[PDB]
């Protein structure tokens, strides 16, 4: 389980 | 050197084999033709020769067991060798067949490797015909200053026996050809066989840190019981003078230890100048009885691929176990594949063994690695198919019928959003690219009062808000 990232710099 | 030197044989092969068993031959090589024949032995040298193959460092031969190969072969590093049907009838079919890749053969053959469970006769005259039944024999032992059992755990050739006994496998051959979309790494069986050595390791029976030298030390010097290796090792063992035995590998859950089976080979370099000289050495000169005699005498190959020198061979109890453990086994695949699975299958019982992973951790990583080729074509097309949704979807639905502003229908990278009016806040499911995401959670897009998408204030970029799909767990 990698955590995936929501942040500025995503859509 | 700007070139390989040209009317010599530079030569490359692994420092546990009969490298200077192969410089004999090498010196017969240079009576006869006049040519100096120079062999040697790098560390790494199967991660080495892709980098420096056509450099000018690169050896005109290379010596490794066959499952690097492909890879080699793929990125055009290795010649075709041309050997004639007589020559071919002097090997065994099967070893031809490891080297044999898009048709083509890439290599020549020179012996069949395979571990077996290796014994000290005077500590222990019945060895454990089971994985299971070892920590007990550990306790025992301890109690008189001994170790069981001690083997290279930093390489996964060493370990993947007993990984593969209750089910585990590399890549799944069905049709006569290996399918990499299905790899056996996370499988129940797998998880079970590492889930063994890692409590060995819990439970004190054995040590994270032991490599190939610290191993060989223990069982050549009787600090341990038993071992697990190859023939090469035998040499070494001799000169010791412990009295010892050579067997099949110990059965985990009443199926048998599955070592990868490695066909030693010997490739020539596609940039040498002097690929008929080598071959000339090769056949000629290294795959005779003469030949193989000097190099088996320094360090023995195991069960060789001429037949002629095999059936002197044959009668060694040592190699009739060294072939009982190959059946058990399988081939190795040479598929460019494999160097991704060797590196997954490393790095996930070093993690392991070391503490940094959990065994399912661990594993799940190994398929991610393993698997890589596929798992990128998925989740690459997952995506792809939904932007053409979006632009079929754009280009479809009618104009905005709406006097005020509003932000207009975009893809946003992850999902499709419509004309929305101005101070909307818009919102949707989530996506399923990524298995952290709930797709019953939402996404907000905020449209603002002049009719321009929400931008975020760590950059100013034009930004939905995913925070909801995987932020419970
Ligand atoms: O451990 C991964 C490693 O396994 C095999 O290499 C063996 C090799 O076959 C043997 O000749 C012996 O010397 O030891 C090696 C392991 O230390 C694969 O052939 C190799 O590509 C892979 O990296
Ligand atoms: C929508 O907005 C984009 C970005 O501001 C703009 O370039 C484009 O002309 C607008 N019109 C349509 C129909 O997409
Ligand atoms: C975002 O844009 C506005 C207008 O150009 C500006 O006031 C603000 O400093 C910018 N923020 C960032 C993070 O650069
Ligand atoms: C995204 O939504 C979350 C949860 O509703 C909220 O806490 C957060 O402020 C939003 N993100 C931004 C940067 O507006």
């Amino acid at each position: 389980y990698p955590r995936t990232n929501t942040g500025s710099g995503t859509p | 050197m700007a070139k390989i030197e040209e009317g010599k044989l530079v030569i490359w092969i692994n420092g546990d084999k009969g490298y200077n068993g192969l410089a004999e031959v090498g010196k017969k090589f240079e009576k006869d033709t006049g040519i100096k024949v120079t062999v040697e032995h790098p560390d790494k040298l199967e991660e080495k020769f892709p980098q420096v193959a056509a450099t000018g460092d690169g050896p005109d031969i290379i010596f490794w067991a066959h499952d690097r190969f492909g890879g080699y072969a793929q990125s055009g590093l290795l010649a075709e060798i041309t050997p004639d049907k007589a020559f071919q009838d002097k090997l065994y079919p099967f070893t031809w067949d490891a080297v044999r890749y898009n048709g083509k053969l890439i290599a020549y053959p020179i012996a069949v490797e395979a571990l077996s469970l290796i014994y000290n006769k005077d500590l222990l005259p019945n060895p454990p015909k089971t994985w299971e039944e070892i920590p007990a024999l550990d306790k025992e032992l301890k109690a008189k200053g001994k170790s069981a059992l001690m083997f290279n755990l930093q390489e996964p050739y060493f370990t993947w026996p007993l990984i593969a006994a209750d089910g585990g496998y590399a890549f799944k051959y069905e049709n006569g050809k290996y399918d990499i979309k299905d790899v056996g790494v996370d499988n129940a069986g797998a998880k079970a066989g590492l889930t063994f050595l890692v409590d060995l390791i819990k439970n004190k029976h054995m040590n994270a840190d032991t490599d190939y030298s610290i191993a060989e030390a223990a069982f050549n010097k009787g600090e341990t019981a038993m071992t697990i290796n190859g023939p090469w090792a035998w040499s070494n063992i001799d000169t010791s003078k412990v009295n010892y035995g050579v067997t099949v590998l110990p059965t985990f859950k009443g199926q048998p230890s599955k070592p990868f089976v490695g066909v030693l080979s010997a490739g020539i370099n596609a940039a040498s100048p002097n690929k008929e000289l080598a071959k000339e050495f090769l056949e000629n000169y290294l795959l005779t009885d003469e030949g193989l005699e000097a190099v088996n005498k320094d360090k023995p190959l195991g069960a060789v691929a001429l037949k002629s020198y095999e059936e002197e061979l044959a009668k060694d109890p040592r190699i009739a176990a060294t072939m009982e453990n190959a059946q058990k086994g399988e081939i190795m695949p040479n598929i460019p594949q494999m160097s991704a699975f060797w590196y997954a299958v490393r790095t996930a019982v070093i993690n392991a063994a070391s503490g940094r992973q959990t065994v399912d951790e661990a594993l799940k990583d190994a398929q991610t690695n393993a698997a890589a080729e596929f798992l990128y074509v998925v989740g690459r097309k997952k995506m792809m198919d939904a932007q053409y949704k979006c632009y079929d979807r754009m280009q479809q639905l009618p104009a905005y019928q709406g006097e005020g502003p509003y932000c207009n229908r975009t893809w946003d990278g992850w999902l499709c959003w419509d004309d929305t009016p101005a101070g909307v806040l818009s919102y949707q499911f989530c996506p399923d690219y990524f298995p952290d995401f709930d797709p019953s959670e939402k996404v907000t897009k905020y449209c603002d009062e002049k009719g321009v998408w929400f931008k975020h204030p760590e950059n100013n970029r034009t930004w939905s808000n995913y925070t909801m799909c995987n932020a419970f767990t």
